[PDB]
């Protein structure tokens, strides 16, 4: 593993220094629906004229993203997905912008997200959990060694491919960093409560939140959960675990030390760093290269019928794109 | 039950992020 992740870090940096701008433009892609909405922006289906593939496209307003403070963080998101390179990861194609907006275009997902999946089906069984987890956890090695944090894990931000493996998207509030942060961003139910206490807080998050998405897809439903985002603050910070009763012995022991909420005995930041969760009982019948390979048995792979098809995602409203007619926010993201 | 209670709350969809 030393030996692979070294050469990534070396590709990724050159990107890292070096980021790539306009490699493309609006008018070479159909437009066709509307694939997913969120706090920011909207996500398309599109067409590329010149070679008939579709795209996943992610439309930024500029005014947008300055009115609610996410100049940096969009930045950030930017530059980081278009230097990463990992099996799952989603992948970005291309990058511009015009007068009104920022747009990203990355390989389409048409799996849909693991939410619905999860929701429709109510909880999935260990070995289903399992297999997601470990993609989760080889993922989490990749950014990590790169000084990455992710810091917003979460079904809806999982993907599920056409083999029935993950890929990840939304690299909203991931952040270069050595060191700690201080930012108080992501999902309620996800964050560590490092993050809640506003403590400065490092890698170590994206670890907890890996025990809330291990937790939410073998009950159905996460560890800490209420009507207002803060009555579920205090749950976390207290500390208080229960689980199902259904859950195997290997899986509460794991899920404690993820869940820990002392930040020097929480699993993943320990002296043996990922090794600890990969050594862990609960995944001792996972082949880990096998999984990075690809060579897995998929447990759940969803029906699509041919290119283009959107019927694993819900629908939305859609949206009439507008491009103002004068340049919108130039010095803010020039170097988008 | 816990399953239950889930259902009924009010964060069952899509979860937004927080911010800065
Ligand atoms: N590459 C992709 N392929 C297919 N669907 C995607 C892709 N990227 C995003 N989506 C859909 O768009 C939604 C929002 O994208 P995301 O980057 O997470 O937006 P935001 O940061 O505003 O939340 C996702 O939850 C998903 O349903
Ligand atoms: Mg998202
Ligand atoms: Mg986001």
């Amino acid at each position: 593993v030393k030996e692979f992740l070294a050469k990534a870090k070396e590709d990724f940096l050159k990107k890292w220094e070096t980021p790539s701008q306009n490699t493309a433009q609006l008018d070479q892609f159909d437009r066709i629906k509307t694939l997913g909405t969120g706090s920011f922006g909207r996500v398309m289906l599109v067409k590329h004229k010149e070679s008939g593939n579709h795209y996943a496209m992610k439309i930024l307003d500029k005014q947008k993203v300055v009115k609610l403070k996410q100049i940096e963080h969009t930045l950030n998101e930017k530059r980081i997905l278009q230097a990463v390179n990992f099996p799952f990861l989603v992948k970005l194609e291309f990058s511009f912008k015009d007068n009104s907006n920022l747009y990203m275009v990355m390989e389409y997902v048409a799996g849909g997200e693991m939410f619905s999946h999860l929701r429709r089906i109510g909880r999935f069984s260990e070995p289903h959990a399992r297999f997601y987890a470990a993609q989760i956890v080889l993922t989490f090695e990749y950014l990590h060694s790169l000084d990455l944090i992710y810091r917003d894990l979460k079904p809806e931000n999982l993907l599920i491919d056409q083999q029935g493996y993950i890929q990840v998207t939304d690299f909203g509030f991931a952040k270069r960093v050595k060191g700690r942060t201080w930012t108080l961003c992501g999902t309620p139910e996800y964050l560590a409560p490092e993050i809640i206490l506003s403590k400065g807080y490092n890698k170590a998050v994206d670890w907890w939140a890996l025990g809330v998405l291990i937790y939410e897809m073998a009950a159905g439903y996460p560890p800490f959960f209420a009507d207002q985002p803060i009555q579920i603050y205090e749950k976390i910070v207290s500390g208080k675990v229960r689980f199902p009763s259904h859950f195997s012995s290997d899986l509460k022991d794991l899920l404690r030390n993820l869940l820990q909420v002392d930040l020097t005995k929480r699993f993943g930041n320990l002296k043996n760093g990922v090794n600890d969760i990969k050594n862990h009982k609960w995944f001792a019948t996972t082949d880990w290269i096998a999984i990075y390979q690809r060579k897995v048995e998929a447990p759940f792979i969803p029906k699509f019928k041919g290119p283009g098809d959107t019927s694993n995602f819900d629908d939305y409203e859609e949206e009439e794109i507008r491009v103002s007619i004068n340049e919108k926010c130039g010095k803010e993201f020039t170097e988008f | 039950t816990t399953y239950a209670d889930f259902i009924a709350s009010g964060r069952t969809g899509r979860r937004n992020a927080i911010h800065d």
